[PDB]
C-alpha cells in the first residue's frame, strides 16, 4: 500500500559541472603498461 | 603454463599483452596465474663443407 | 641519435602493423581460420579462406616491398659510411666540406 | 590453409627469397665498413702522446665491457 | 510534518565515446584521454602517448 | 667472379619463376584458361578467365 502526498514549496533543480568522473573498467582482462583505446559507453569530461 | 611472479586483480580472467595476445590466464580451481607461450618453432639449416 | 630510433622504431611499428593486420578480416565474417574451420564446412567455406589469404598474401607482399626499400636505403648509407670510413679516417681526405 | 598455399608456394618462395637477401644483405654491409684492416693492433702501455688526452675514446680496462665511456654512453642513448 | 536530516544525490547519463586508458604496472586505471573533446587530446589519443 | 654472376642468375630465375606461374591454379580448378574455355559455357567460363 501507498499513500499520497501534498503540495508544498519546493526547490527547482541545479547543474554542476563533472571533473574526471565515470571511469569504469571496459573489460574482464588484465594489461599492464599497455595504452589501449576501446569504443564503450563512458560519462564524458567536463560534461 | 609457466609459473608466473605476476598477481592479477580478483576480477579479471584473461590477459594480453601490447600485440594483442593472450599469454597469461588464470586458473579456475586455486587462483594460479599461468602464462601461455608458443611451444616451439623454427628452420633446420644445413651446413656443408 | 635520432637514425637509429627512427629505424628502429620504423621496423618495430611495420611488425606490429604486420602482427594487427594478422587481427583483420579483409571483408569476411571473420579474422583467425579456426573460428570458420569449426562454424562452417570446407565445402562451404572455401571461398572465404581463400580471401584471407589473398589479404595476408597482399600483407606480405607490401611488408617485403617496404623491408625492400628501407634494405636498399640501409645500403646506400651503409656504403656512404664505409667511403667516409676509408677516406675520412684511412688517410687525410683532400675533399673539403666532406669529413 | 597449406592445401589452398601450394597455388601460392612460389609467391613465398619469392618473399623468404627477398627476405634472405635483405638478411645476408644487412650481413654483408658491416663487413665493408667496420672490417678494413685484418691486423688489430694495440695501444702502448704508457699513455704519452705530448699532451693528447685519448683516455676517452680508447677502451678502459676497469670495465667488463670493451666498450669506450662514450660508446657505452651511445649504447645507453638509444633503446 | 516530517524530516529527512541531509544528503544530496547525483544523475548522470552515459553516451558511446572513444576513450584511451592508461594502465600501470599493477593493471589499474590511472588517466583517460579523449579523443573528440580537445585537439591535443585527439594529438595524444592518436600517437597512443 | 662474384658480382658478375648474381645479376645473371637473380634474373634467370625470376624469368623460371615467371614461367612457373603461368601452372598454378590460383585458386581456380584448373591452370591453362583454354580448357575452361573449350569445357565451360561463357557464364561460368568468364568468372575462371576472371
Ligand atoms: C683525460 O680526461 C679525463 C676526463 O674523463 C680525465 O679523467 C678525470 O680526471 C679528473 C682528475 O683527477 C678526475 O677528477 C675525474 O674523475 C676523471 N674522470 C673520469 C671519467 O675518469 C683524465 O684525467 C684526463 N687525462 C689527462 C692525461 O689529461
Ligand atoms: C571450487 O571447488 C573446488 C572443490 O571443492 C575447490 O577446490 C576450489 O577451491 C573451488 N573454487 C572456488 C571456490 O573458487
Ligand atoms: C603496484 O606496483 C608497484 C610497483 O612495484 C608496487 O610498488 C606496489 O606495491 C604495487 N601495489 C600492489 C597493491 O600490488
Amino acid at each position: 500500500q501507498c499513500v499520497n502526498l501534498t503540495t508544498r514549496t519546493q526547490l527547482p533543480p541545479a547543474y554542476t559541472n563533472s571533473f574526471t568522473r565515470g571511469v569504469y573498467y571496459p573489460d574482464k582482462v588484465f594489461r599492464s603498461s599497455v595504452l589501449h583505446s576501446t569504443q564503450d559507453l563512458f560519462l564524458p569530461f567536463f560534461s | 603454463l609457466t609459473e608466473s611472479n605476476k598477481k592479477f586483480l580478483p576480477f579479471q580472467q584473461f590477459g594480453r599483452d601490447i600485440a594483442d595476445t593472450t599469454d597469461a590466464v588464470r586458473d579456475p580451481q586455486t587462483l594460479e596465474i599461468l602464462d601461455i607461450t608458443p611451444c616451439s618453432f623454427g628452420g633446420v639449416s644445413v651446413i656443408t663443407p | 641519435l635520432g637514425k637509429l630510433q627512427d629505424v628502429v622504431n620504423q621496423n618495430a611499428q611495420a611488425l606490429n602493423t604486420l602482427v594487427k593486420q594478422l587481427s583483420s578480416n579483409f571483408g569476411a565474417i571473420s579474422s583467425v581460420l579456426n573460428d570458420i574451420l569449426s562454424r562452417l564446412d570446407p565445402p562451404e567455406a572455401e571461398v572465404q579462406i581463400d580471401r584471407l589469404i589473398t589479404g595476408r598474401l597482399q600483407s606480405l607482399q607490401t611488408y617485403v616491398t617496404q623491408q625492400l626499400i628501407r634494405a636498399a636505403e640501409i645500403r646506400a648509407s651503409a656504403n656512404l659510411a664505409a667511403t667516409k670510413m676509408s677516406e675520412c679516417v684511412l688517410g687525410q681526405s683532400k675533399r673539403v666540406d666532406f669529413c | 590453409c597449406s592445401n589452398l598455399l601450394l597455388q601460392y608456394g612460389s609467391f613465398c618462395t619469392q618473399l623468404n627469397r627477398a627476405l634472405t637477401g635483405i638478411a645476408v644483405e644487412q650481413d654483408k654491409n658491416t663487413q665493408e665498413v667496420f672490417a678494413q684492416v685484418k691486423q688489430i693492433y694495440k695501444t702502448p702501455p704508457i699513455k704519452d702522446f705530448g699532451g693528447f688526452n685519448f683516455s676517452q675514446i680508447l677502451p678502459d680496462p676497469s670495465k667488463p665491457s670493451k666498450r669506450s665511456p662514450i660508446e657505452d654512453l651511445l649504447f645507453n642513448k638509444v633503446t | 510534518g516530517w524530516t529527512a536530516g541531509a544528503a544530496a544525490y547525483y544523475v548522470g547519463y552515459l553516451q558511446p565515446r572513444t576513450f584511451l586508458l592508461k594502465y600501470n604496472e599493477n593493471g589499474t586505471i590511472t588517466d583517460a584521454v579523449d579523443c573528440a573533446l580537445d585537439p591535443l587530446s585527439e594529438t595524444k589519443c592518436t600517437l597512443k602517448s
